[PDB]
């Protein structure tokens, strides 16, 4: 029940929240961007 | 969407969209559509695909 | 041991084996390879008991011993054609030196009897490095060398490796010694293939690295290091016993299951080549290594042995392991064959 | 599904499955000859690169 | 940070929180033996922090609400039923004591912990280093086997070898007449089943074996049972001594290091306190086990890692 | 080749076989590994001299230096060995088959 | 302060480590600010252990010496007057 040693995760740590959160927002734009940016390298280099 | 009943979509979610994804690999096999001997034949005036 | 030591320690492990993997001299070669050795050895000994002591002195002896016949290899490969250059030997009796050199190295058949014993002798997490990140110096020199080694050679310490191997994990009980005998049967399938496709002994290489550092992982998260310690586990965590099933018959190589793949792609090179006999061989021979997976399932997850009255003491505390990357290496250990075309990025 | 449907859609399939068919026999065929020959981009073992030798005058005049 | 190397590295060494009143201080006895109450004031007026003598429920003292576990949870382990019938069939009396010592070496791991995080000493009533002298008892009037003593041996050595013995033993003599005429008053209707030649089982351990081994390595102070009834004379002893042997004197960052990234991991140190090793008096059997370790886990607040039940009111589960 | 080179390679494999045929003392065994070394330092050096491979001269001075890392390394393990039983002897180290 | 502080308790001490650390940081240091440095490296390439093999004159060198005592060429002037 209530613990008698309060527990290491008993709150979240906001910082490593924060970052993992940050990070996968981050890869998701950096993702987005690169496959954009090979689809139009790509149809440059064929004519399209 | 009720509390007690709202697994009961996920099989027939699946058939239907199972359904789906076996008529998009059909579009995907057209390369003979209406080009076979033994079916090839004129389109109708309104038609534009012998099958889809 | 200092932490910071530790790190150096460990950094020059992987430096060393980085050196024989970038270097394009004979020289800075067999440095790679005394700097890897050097570095590693305080780390067997990091618990200081006779039979680290013992572990260490018998893998001392037989790596500087590979190192000398490694070094007359490129002596010899001067003599015959005056350079250095990491490529095909100028020699063939260099290239015997040196094959053998890298046999005695990854410890393959007949040069295998320090790999049980050494693995042993050592903790967990230094068992690990040594079956894992240590093949991967000898391999790499292996791929570059292959176009001048004997074929009769390679396929027979291939053959003995996988006969030993498989023979010698059947009258095992020490989790150590199961792993010390399984990575023998797994270094011939390796090599076998070495002569034919040098991408299929990659692709078997890294698959049979994220297996075995899974396994090594779930032993280090419950520090269990025989069959019955481990047998325990059902009654502490459930969860891990799955994970090992899963594992160890990827391990035996059963479809569909990621460790299917190496075995899978290795007999396809083979056949293509005319090897019908030994990929029949070999499959029909790896069949002994799932025997003793086998006999791991059934005590670890498939029955439930007797337990012991203080293992309700542990019911009430977490675990505390870093049990770093598990969760992913697991994943892979078993769910990849449907990606099996991805070994295309190794060509 | 009507007979036609499913009678063209076999023709596709087994164009894509002849057609993946010859390259894997050509394929093999390629990979003897290259290998046997070592005259294309497969089985290219390397040599030591020639811009690695030094053409200057040296402390002798005959080398 | 949870300690780690990281943070040694970043200078959470021991040397910096460690000070002449950082003790490990064991008082020891007979049964009955006023071991509690000399403990209790020891702390009290040196400032450290008592731990209770390690029972059955210790290790439910320091998980969950803090709460006993029912008796299933402890494998049924009964002292009352030691007393009662010693030589219960069903190998109760080596049960217990095998759960004692575990209960005491985990209690041990928790005193060195604080005593090396926060450089605070404690006390301690008995402790794995003279646990024995009830196993020696129970085996000297029979009622456990010759193979439940070698078990025990083969635990321990395994076990006390990875720890540093207590800085004082603190030791009361109560000679056993005096003992059983202490029981006798005490009133625990069990209690008074002893029979005088165990106790006297316990002091020959204790005066035999127990205090000739720490003398070696840690200060042992004897006092009789009048002498024990001022706790301020026995701190005065405690205040004045010199600290001049056993292995504390060795130790250094380093090896202190190693020795809390042991007893800060629990299930590391209560690792081979379940070794293979299987005694009628102690091995469960799979259906037995299966159901009782399903039921641990139905108990509020124990599903899930501490901080993850809601059940219990944990928050930000999701976020967690 | 030349003659000299008859009796470095044979020194070579005498130390070899000195190496792979053990006796009781791990000092013996040790010392058939420096010798292994010697014989390697000098078959190399006769080559780089007698070709006039100018910057390979090094390449023999690189090879002592970590010569003496092994037989430090050797020695150090020697040092445990001999601590533990009080002798060398290798049959000593007999543990690890169980 | 603490500069001087611990410097005293050291040469107290220790002088020999204080005398080792400051002779050797000097080596470090003084080769960077030395405005001699540069002539080293000059004199090495000066001294001549190898033939210098002539150049086909092939019309337009002018840079180039066709007798040992030219003007062209490089000359150790600021060698003699070293
Ligand atoms: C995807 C395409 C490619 C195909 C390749 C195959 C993909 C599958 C790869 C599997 C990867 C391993 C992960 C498997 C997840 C298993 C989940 C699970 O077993 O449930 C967890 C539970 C653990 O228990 P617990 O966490 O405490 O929960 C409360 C119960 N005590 O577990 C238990 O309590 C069970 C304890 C009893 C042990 C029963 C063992 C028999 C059941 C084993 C099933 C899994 C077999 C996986 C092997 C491959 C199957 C193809
Ligand atoms: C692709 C494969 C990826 C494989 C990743 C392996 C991760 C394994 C993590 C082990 C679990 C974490 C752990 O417990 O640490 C073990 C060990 C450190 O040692 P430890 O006993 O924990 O404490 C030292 C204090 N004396 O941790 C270590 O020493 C690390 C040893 C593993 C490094 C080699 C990994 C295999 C080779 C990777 C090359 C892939 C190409
Ligand atoms: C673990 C073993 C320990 C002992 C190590 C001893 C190492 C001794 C190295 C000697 C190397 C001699 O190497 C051997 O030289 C002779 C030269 O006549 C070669 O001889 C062969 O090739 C050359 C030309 O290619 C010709 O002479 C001829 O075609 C044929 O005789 C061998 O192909 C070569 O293998
Ligand atoms: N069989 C057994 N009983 C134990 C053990 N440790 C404690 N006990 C019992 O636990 C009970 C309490 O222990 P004691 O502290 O010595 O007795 P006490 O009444 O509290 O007297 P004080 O010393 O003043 O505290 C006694 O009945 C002991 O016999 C043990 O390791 N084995
Ligand atoms: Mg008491």
């Amino acid at each position: 029940k209530f613990y008698i040693q309060e527990p290491p995760h008993g709150s979240p740590n906001w910082l490593k929240v924060g970052l993992t959160l940050g990070t996968s927002v981050f890869l998701w734009i950096y993702l987005i961007k690169q496959h954009n940016e090979d689809v139009l390298e790509y149809k440059r280099r064929n004519g399209l | 969407v009720v509390r007690d009943h709202w697994v009961h979509v996920l099989v027939p979610m699946g058939f239907v969209f199972g359904y789906y994804l076996d008529r998009k690999n059909d579009e995907k096999l057209t390369a003979f559509r209406n080009k076979s001997l033994l079916y090839k034949r004129e389109l109708k005036p309104n038609e534009e695909v012998t099958w889809k | 041991m200092n932490p910071i030591i530790f790190i150096i320690i460990l950094l020059t492990i992987m430096l060393g084996t980085i050196i024989v993997m970038i270097s394009s001299h004979w020289l800075l070669v067999w440095i790679g390879f005394e700097m890897n050795m050097l570095a590693i050895i305080p780390i067997m000994m990091k618990n200081h008991n006779p039979r680290a002591t013992e572990a260490s002195t018998k893998y001392f002896l037989t790596q500087s011993t590979a190192s000398m016949l490694l070094m007359m290899a490129v002596i010899i490969n001067l003599m015959f054609s005056g350079q250095w250059t990491v490529m095909k030997l100028f020699n063939p009796m260099a290239s015997m030196l040196m094959t053998m050199a890298l046999a005695m190295k990854l410890g393959m058949a007949p040069f295998h009897f320090w790999v049980p014993e050494v693995t042993q002798g050592i903790p967990l997490s230094s068992g690990l490095i040594l079956l894992t990140w240590q093949k991967l110096a000898p391999m790499s020199v292996l791929y570059q060398i292959f176009p001048s080694i004997n074929l009769n050679l390679i396929l027979t310490l291939s053959v003995l490796s996988i006969l030993i191997g498989g023979w010698g994990g059947l009258n095992q009980t020490q989790l150590r010694k199961i792993m010390a005998y399984s990575s023998i049967a797994h270094m011939g399938w390796m090599t076998a293939v070495l002569p034919y496709n040098p991408t299929m002994t990659l692709l078997n290489l890294i698959i049979y690295i994220i297996m075995t550092s899974t396994m090594f992982t779930m032993f280090m998260a419950n520090s269990t290091t025989t069959t019955l310690s481990l047998s325990h586990t059902w009654n502490k965590t459930p969860i891990m016993t799955v994970l090992i099933l899963a594992t160890l018959l990827s391990m035996g190589g059963l479809p569909p299951l990621s460790g299917f793949m190496p075995k899978w792609m290795i007999i396809q090179e083979m056949t293509k080549n005319n090897s019908i006999i030994l990929p029949t061989f070999m499959a029909i021979t790896a069949l002994l290594n799932l025997y003793f997976y086998m006999r791991l399932t059934y005590s670890t997850t498939l029955t439930m042995f007797p337990s012991t009255n203080n293992m309700k003491m542990k019911w009430q505390f977490p675990l505390m392991k870093k049990m770093t990357f598990l969760p992913t290496m697991v994943v892979l250990s078993t769910m990849m064959l449907p990606l099996t075309p991805m070994l295309s990025v190794l060509e | 599904d009507g007979p036609e449907k499913n009678y063209e859609r076999t023709m596709a399939i087994l164009q894509i499955e002849a057609e993946k068919a010859e390259l894997r026999l050509k394929e093999l065929e390629v990979r003897r000859l290259m290998r046997a020959r070592g005259d294309g981009p497969w089985f290219h073992y390397p040599t030591i690169d020639k811009e690695l030798i030094d053409h200057s005058p040296k402390a002798t005049p005959d080398n | 940070l949870q300690y780690g190397p990281l943070a040694y590295i970043l200078g959470e060494k021991a040397t910096k929180k460690m000070t002449e009143k950082s003790k490990l201080i064991t008082v020891d006895g007979n049964i009955c033996s006023g071991k509690s109450k000399l403990a209790k004031e020891i702390a009290e007026k040196l400032g450290l922090k008592h731990f209770p003598e390690a029972g059955i429920h210790y290790v439910d003292s320091t998980t969950g609400d803090g709460k006993p576990l029912p008796v299933q949870f402890s494998g049924n382990c009964s002292l009352e039923k030691f007393y009662d019938d010693p030589k219960s069939n069903d190998g109760n009396s080596y049960r217990l004591q095998a759960w004692l010592y575990a209960s005491r070496l985990l209690q041990y791991a928790d005193a060195l912990e604080h005593l090396l995080s926060t450089g605070q000493g404690v006390v301690l009533e008995r402790s794995i280093y003279s646990d024995f002298v009830f196993l020696e008892a129970m085996y000297r009037q029979g009622f456990i086997r010759k193979q439940c003593v070698d078990h025990y041996n083969q635990v321990k050595k395994v076990t006390i070898c990875e720890y540093l013995p207590p800085h004082v033993v603190v030791y009361v003599d109560v000679p056993v007449p005096e003992v059983q005429s202490r029981i006798q008053k005490k009133g625990n209707p069990h209690e008074m089943k002893i029979t005088s030649a165990y106790l006297q089982d316990i002091e020959n351990a204790y005066k035999g074996t127990f205090l000739p081994e720490m003398s070696e390595k840690c200060e042992v102070l004897q006092y009789s049972a009048w002498e024990a009834q001022d706790a301020e004379k026995v701190v005065e002893d405690i205040e004045y001594l010199k600290y001049d042997k056993g292995p504390w004197l060795d130790q250094n960052d380093r090896k202190l290091h190693k020795l809390r990234m042991l007893v800060q991991d629990k299930l590391e140190v209560l690792n081979y306190t379940s070794i293979p090793v299987f005694l009628p008096e102690v091995t469960v059997g799979a259906h037995q086990s299966d159901q009782v370790f399903q039921e641990f886990t139905e108990l509020p607040g124990r599903k899930y890692r501490a901080g993850y039940n809601e059940d219990v009111g944990d928050k930000w589960i999701w976020l967690k | 080749m030349s003659m000299v080179y008859m009796n470095i390679m044979m020194a070579f494999t005498v130390s070899l076989v000195g190496l792979l045929m053990y006796r009781s003392h791990l000092m013996s065994s040790l010392l058939c590994l420096e010798g292994m070394m010697l014989s390697l330092f000098v078959m190399a050096a006769l080559t780089i001299l007698n070709s006039h491979f100018t910057l390979a001269s090094m390449m023999p001075i690189i090879l002592l230096v970590f010569a003496a890392c092994e037989a430090a390394l050797g020695l150090s393990l020697l040092v445990m060995v001999s601590n533990t039983y009080g002798t060398d002897y290798v049959q000593n180290l007999n543990l690890l088959q169980c | 302060e603490r500069v001087a502080a611990f410097l005293k308790n050291v040469w107290a001490k220790e002088p020999v480590l204080v005398a080792s650390f400051a002779i050797a940081g000097l080596a470090v240091i003084l080769p960077t600010l030395s405005p001699y440095t540069k002539y080293s490296l000059m004199i090495n390439r000066a001294t001549p252990y190898n033939y210098p093999v002539p150049l086909r004159d092939d019309g337009n060198m002018p840079d180039v010496p066709s007798h040992p005592q030219d003007p062209q060429g490089p000359s150790l002037e600021w060698l003699k007057r070293l």
